[PDB]
């Protein structure tokens, strides 16, 4: 059908990035990088949606601004534990 | 006579309560009236965007 | 720090002194009234520590009148047992149960082995902690430095001193250590610490020279208790405070001179510790922004009930610090039906107060 | 004074602020000149634009000479 | 479109952000749905206005047209695999490059 | 065809992103995924403005923070394995020959390009990247981009407070 | 929490972002407001004096951005299936939207981040967390019309939120578990009304303000810390602890009123078994409310004797005693209310 042939791949890679986000075999930096992987897949799927309409593609830099502020927020949360938890907190497998 | 008046008032209140329960049930069954059980969907923003897109056709030029 | 003799006159304030005892300091007061505009070289906190017979009130008085600072006196338990109206609560002792009676340092001097003594030292800490914040409110809000005869950083020395002589149990040490670990991390460490050094025999000589009627004929000040506290100062409290505060050892076995220690204070350069950001010395007073300075002023001028509610540790495993419920009930019925403390201070009509029908002024940082 | 101190320490920022104030003034001048005439009705439309004579927009066309 | 719970000044900016009203192949279909949602509301518009909903979704969602295209392409490949159509007549006469 | 090549490259980089664990290596996999995502979103659109915007914002602007943090996080080097490279090459050649044996007309996207539109379309002839970006700077949607610039300034104010400087 | 004016700035921008969320007419502007609310609620819930607050902010960030991206992905999927924001027949994409909202709100299949984050906070950021941060997801839950997800969430919220608060002796985790049970009463009210939910949420918010002000002024974080709390008159400590009986749903105090309006509206909507499942699982909530009330309902205790003065704020406790009066004498105002109808 339409979902199987069109936009099936962003769903599959979004679930793969979600499973990389929450797996216990990874670490916090891997969670943040897989989070920006699903940000990229969300941009892919949102642009496939926004290009059915002709001239509403300007929303693509709104979601970009919000998710990039999310990524900078997550990095500034994660490196704020350097002076408290030490430099070895990046290898933590559990929270 | 005080008990007769209070019973008449409470009985009429019972009939109006049953009737407003029936009216509210028929209003929520169909979503007809604009007071309760009605979600106001407005196309004010669509008409504003259409008026703006019609206004920018005059602005197109050099 | 610059003395009055080299300056040729009294110091001038850089700004108007804020009425910190009348007006509160919230964030909406912190928007307009800044707090780093009134700071200068004479805005340091100096603690003059020493043994119990060394002259520290006279020396702190002449240091406050010489360096143009405010002298904060040593705390004593008359501040609880005498209320705001002047009534003494030691006259309620026959009405109180014997497990909840008054225990001043005079009762410690005759009877050090009483069960209230483990309460008493904690009460002393609750008067040092309440004083230092009252010192800090003078530093941040007016810009004038303060000088303290006693500090809450040095109060654990007396705690282990009564422990080593046997006046405290292990549970009293545990509950005082829990209170200290709960509270001591919330107040700023002092800039400068003066230790007036005395030998153990000269302390006894000054004690018998003072001729105070409870210091004499008391077995507390033996050759082991004084030696324990002077050892414990120089190898625990001085070693702890030298990481932050400057430490000045003065041989006070003579009468002691004041101009030489003012000269020794004045050659200390206070700006060399601000070059290193991560320096251990003067770390607690290193605020790089005005917002952090206003947050520090808010923490002691507005959040003093938080730091006084930090003394709410529950530890019921000790029998000598738990007030029984019938004794607590009759203690409430005696203490809170007194002429002084029937109501809050300023609102007791029995002891000569008028205009209560149109009075809705509570006060700032007032004990209820 | 205050402008002498800003011209002494930071003269490029003072010159840039003068340029920005001049640009704001001539931006308001350009907006007033655009809306003083019929700036909303441009002379040279894009695409193929035709109006019949019954339309109200056909009475607002410009018959000016080419500049 | 979703009915917001509160109608504050802060919905004035969010509301116009996505809409087929700016020039589009069939925003004039969407308007014929949207005014219908002013008539019956959101909940009676789901039932009484179902014919105008499916045309707009058919236009911009492009569901049955793409399904018909995939039915016409899979049947041609099934005829190729079943031996009915083979050789140079597998694909028909191509359109001109400026036909569409 | 090249859209299917970008599909295959994104699948291969995603499965090696799932496989590897070294944080700078995941950062390198993200920076080489962003290029293919930019090109593949450029295949559906009328013009390549938003691919450029995603490029400057995500890769050259934002991921350099991730590359710096993951570079200072890991002392060690990459342990390159020829087994994972061989498996990635094998699945890549398999997916390219699978795209060779598949009809590209049915697998092409239904989203129109600038030349897939009608010839009689008046709006496509005017100016490249004009009508799509128009609603950023017109009433009443200019309040969102004013709020976005204010949001970025407020984001910087948040970041200075949470890192404690 | 007013140590800086920047925190007041973050408070007004999180209010603005929540109001952008609850007034958005599309499923993407709601996500925009959710990200504004998230940006302004990351620096609150973070402080230098408390070590656990930074890792709690990390837990909040990972929980919300996991929930917000699933909310965005499912909303784009709904828009790809049917291009309007609504849906004629409800399907699985609305289920993914509602599950992403339930991770934001803290329903009991997805609530395990909530008390684990609450174990290391202060009592004012908790006041922002269980009151204002429940505005943005719950007001979007009212737009969906699936019943069984709300049924499972309500049932799991009232059993798990009531049983799980029994073992906790920390006051923050106990209040988080009590707010999880009071969350389920809000979603049970959301299936039948959009106004009875506002009634329950406003008075639950009122009870949250008046009860978390008791633990913020006097700095109480433990059940044993309530027994050592010194009040000058024990009648005042007995009277101030009636807010627990008020919030537990007892008839003479306020707090019986919103639960009673939920009972009145659910029985009129012919839903009797779920109401019985909630009210057999709200007695445990009053049980761990009455376990707090061990420290005031008896009139004499074995108090620690070193503290003899009660220290308190002036403005905050002046605001506290107004709301304590209406928490226990507020049922006299039922004749003035007209917002039930
Ligand atoms: C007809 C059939 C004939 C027989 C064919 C047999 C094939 C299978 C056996 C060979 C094989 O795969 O061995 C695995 C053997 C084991 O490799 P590995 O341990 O899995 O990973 C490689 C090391 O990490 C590499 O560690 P390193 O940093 O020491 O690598 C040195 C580097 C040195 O690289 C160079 O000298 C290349 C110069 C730059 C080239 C351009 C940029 C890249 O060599 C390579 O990169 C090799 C390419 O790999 C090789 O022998 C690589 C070459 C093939
Ligand atoms: C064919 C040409 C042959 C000759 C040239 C050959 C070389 C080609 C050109 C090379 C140029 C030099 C390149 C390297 C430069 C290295 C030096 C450097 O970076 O210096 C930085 C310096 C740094 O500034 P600074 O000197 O103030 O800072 C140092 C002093 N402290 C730190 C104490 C404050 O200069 C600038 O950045 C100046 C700003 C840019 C230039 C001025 C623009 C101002 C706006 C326009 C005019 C405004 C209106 C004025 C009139 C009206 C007023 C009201
Ligand atoms: C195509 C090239 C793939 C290279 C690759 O995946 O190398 C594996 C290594 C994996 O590094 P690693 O140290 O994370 O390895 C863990 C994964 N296993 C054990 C399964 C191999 O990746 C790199 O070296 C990255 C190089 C840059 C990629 C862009
Ligand atoms: N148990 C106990 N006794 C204390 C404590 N602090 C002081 N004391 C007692 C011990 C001595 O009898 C006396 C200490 O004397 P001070 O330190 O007040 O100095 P003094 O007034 O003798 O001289 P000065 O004012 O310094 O010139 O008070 C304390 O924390 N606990």
């Amino acid at each position: 059908m339409i979902m199987i042939l069109y936009w099936s791949l962003p769903m599959i890679l979004f679930i793969l990035g979600l499973f990389c986000f929450v797996s216990n075999r990874k670490h916090l930096l891997s969670m943040l990088l897989s989070l920006e992987f699903i940000v990229l897949m969300l941009f892919f799927m949102l642009f496939i949606y926004l290009n059915m309409l002709n001239y509403e593609s300007y929303f693509s830099m709104m979601f970009l601004t919000f998710s990039v502020c999310e990524g900078a927020l997550g990095l500034s949360i994660l490196v704020s534990m350097i002076r408290t938890h030490g430099n070895d907190y990046f290898q933590s497998f559990s929270i | 006579e005080k008990s007769l008046h209070y019973l008449y008032e409470e009985n009429e209140k019972a009939q109006i309560r049953l009737l407003e329960d029936e009216v509210r049930r028929k209003m929520s069954e169909r979503n007809d009236y604009q007071a309760y059980y009605y979600r106001p969907s407005v196309a004010k923003y669509h008409r504003i965007s259409k008026e703006a897109a019609d206004e920018l056709e005059a602005l197109r030029g050099d | 720090i610059s003395g009055k003799t080299m300056r040729g006159g009294p110091r001038v304030p850089k700004a108007a002194p804020y009425p910190y005892k009348t007006k509160k300091y919230s964030v909406f007061n912190a928007i307009f009234d800044k707090t780093s505009k009134r700071f200068d070289e004479n805005s340091k906190v100096i603690c003059v520590e020493g043994p119990i017979a060394a002259g520290k009130s006279k020396f702190a008085k002449e240091l406050a009148e010489e360096l143009d600072m405010e002298y904060y006196p040593a705390v004593d338990l008359d501040l609880i047992y005498i209320n705001s109206y002047g009534y003494d609560m030691r006259k309620l002792d026959p009405q109180l149960p014997p497990s909840c009676r008054s225990y001043d340092v005079r009762n410690f001097c005759l009877d050090p082995s009483h069960d209230l003594a483990a309460q008493f030292q904690i009460r002393m800490y609750m008067l040092r902690y309440s004083q230092y914040i009252d010192a800090l409110q003078h530093v941040l809000s007016t810009g004038q430095g303060v000088v303290l005869e006693r500090s809450p950083y040095s109060d654990f020395v007396f705690m282990e001193a009564m422990f080593r002589q046997g006046y405290l149990s292990r549970g009293a040490r545990s509950v005082y250590n829990e209170l200290r670990q709960n509270t001591i991390g919330e107040l700023l460490k002092p800039h400068l610490v003066i230790y007036l050094d005395l030998p153990v025999d000269a302390v006894k000589k000054q004690i018998k020279a003072r001729n105070v009627d409870y210091e004499v004929q008391s077995k507390v000040f033996s050759d082991a208790y004084l030696s324990d506290l002077e050892q414990l100062y120089k190898q625990q409290y001085l070693k702890d405070i030298s990481t932050h505060a400057e430490l000045l050892i003065y041989d006070w076995t003579a009468g002691g001179e004041t101009e030489v220690v003012v000269e020794d204070i004045e050659r200390i350069d206070f700006n060399q510790f601000e070059a290193d950001i991560h320096n251990k010395k003067m770390l607690d007073w290193r605020f790089p922004l005005e917002a952090e300075w206003c947050e520090a002023r808010i923490k002691y001028c507005h959040e003093k009930p938080d730091l006084m509610n930090y003394f709410n540790v529950p530890r019921f495993d000790v029998p000598e610090l738990v007030r029984s419920a019938d004794d607590g009930k009759v203690w409430r019925d005696v203490w809170f039906n007194a002429p002084g403390m029937k109501y809050r201070p300023g609102y007791n009509a029995d002891m000569g107060d008028e205009g209560l029908l149109t009075k809705t002024k509570i006060g700032i940082n007032q004990g209820i | 004074s205050l402008l002498k101190r800003a011209w002494n320490e930071i003269p490029d920022i003072v010159g840039g602020s003068a340029l920005a104030l001049a640009g704001i003034v001539m931006a308001t001048i350009g907006v007033a000149n655009y809306y003083a005439k019929d700036g909303d009705n441009r002379r040279y439309k894009l695409g193929y634009v035709v109006y019949r004579h019954d339309d109200p927009r056909a009475l607002k066309v410009r018959n000016d000479e080419d500049d | 479109s979703l009915t917001p719970f509160l109608r504050l000044p802060l919905t004035d900016l969010t509301g116009c952000l996505i809409n087929h009203q700016t020039y589009d192949k069939c925003g004039k279909f969407e308007m014929k749905m949207m005014e219908c949602f002013e008539a019956y509301g959101l909940e009676r518009g789901k039932r009484e206005c179902a014919d105008l909903i499916s045309d707009f979704q058919e236009c911009v969602g492009m569901q049955k047209q793409l399904m018909r295209f995939h039915a016409m392409r899979n049947e041609r490949y099934k005829q190729w695999l079943k031996g009915e159509r083979k050789g140079q007549e597998f694909f028909a006469d191509p359109p001109r490059v400026d036909a569409y | 065809m090249i859209q299917l090549m970008l599909y295959s490259l994104i699948i291969t980089t995603s499965i090696i992103f799932l496989n590897m664990i070294h944080p700078l290596a995941l950062g390198l996999t993200l920076l080489i995924q962003t290029i293919f995502v930019c090109l593949l979103t450029g295949l559906m659109t009328k013009s390549f403005w938003y691919s450029y915007i995603l490029f400057l914002i995500f890769l050259g602007g934002m991921l350099v923070l991730f590359i710096y943090v993951t570079s200072l996080a890991s002392n060690e080097m990459f342990n390159l394995s020829m087994k994972l490279t061989l498996f990635s090459s094998l699945i890549l050649i398999f997916m390219l020959i699978l795209s060779f044996i598949m009809d590209k007309t049915s697998s092409s996207l239904f989203l129109m390009n600038n030349d897939m539109q009608s010839i009689i379309n008046m709006n496509s002839y005017f100016m490249e990247n004009s009508l799509s970006l128009n609603k950023l700077y017109n009433f009443p949607t200019n309040f969102i981009t004013i709020l976005l610039m204010n949001y970025l300034l407020i984001t910087l104010i948040v970041i200075v407070k949470i890192t404690k400087l | 929490m007013f140590n800086n004016s920047s925190k007041i700035l973050f408070i007004t921008i999180m209010i603005i972002g929540t109001l952008i969320t609850v007034t958005s007419n599309s499923w993407l502007g709601a996500w925009m407001g959710l990200e504004i609310n998230l940006l302004s609620f990351i620096p609150l819930l973070s402080d230098n004096n408390n070590l656990m607050s930074t890792e709690a902010s990390l837990k909040y960030f990972l929980t919300q951005v996991l929930a917000s991206t699933v909310l965005l992905f499912s909303s784009i999927l709904l828009m790809l299936k049917n291009n309007m924001n609504n849906e004629i027949n409800e399907s699985f994409t609305s289920m993914i939207i509602m599950s992403a909202l339930l991770l934001k709100s803290g329903a009991a299949p997805f609530h395990f981040w909530f008390p684990n984050m609450m174990e290391g906070l202060t009592w004012m950021n908790a006041l922002m967390l269980m009151t204002w941060q429940k505005i943005a997801p719950l007001m979007l839950i009212s737009y969906l019309n699936i019943k069984y997800l709300l049924l499972i969430s309500v049932i799991l919220s009232v059993i798990i939120g009531a049983i799980g608060g029994l073992n906790q002796t920390s006051l923050r985790k106990l209040m988080a578990f009590s707010s999880i049970n009071h969350l389920g009463w809000m979603l049970s009210s959301l299936m039948i009304s959009e106004s009875i939910w506002l009634i329950y949420f406003f008075f639950y918010s009122f009870l949250s303000f008046v009860l978390t002000f008791m633990f913020n002024i006097f700095k109480l974080f433990h059940l044993n810390q309530l027994f050592s709390w010194f009040v000058n008159s024990k009648i005042l400590k007995f009277t101030l602890f009636m807010n627990f009986l008020s919030l537990g749903g007892l008839p003479p105090f306020l707090g019986f009123l919103p639960k009673w309006l939920v009972i009145q509206q659910l029985t009129l909507c012919n839903q009797y078994f779920m109401l019985t499942l909630m009210m057999m699982s709200t007695l445990i909530t009053l049980f761990f409310y009455l376990r707090i009330c061990y420290s005031a309902f008896m009139m004499n205790y074995f108090e620690n004797n070193w503290i003899m003065k009660m220290n308190m704020n002036s403005i905050n406790y002046n605001m506290y005693m107004i709301m304590t009066f209406f928490s226990i004498f507020g049922l006299f105002l039922i004749s003035l209310f007209y917002f039930m109808f």
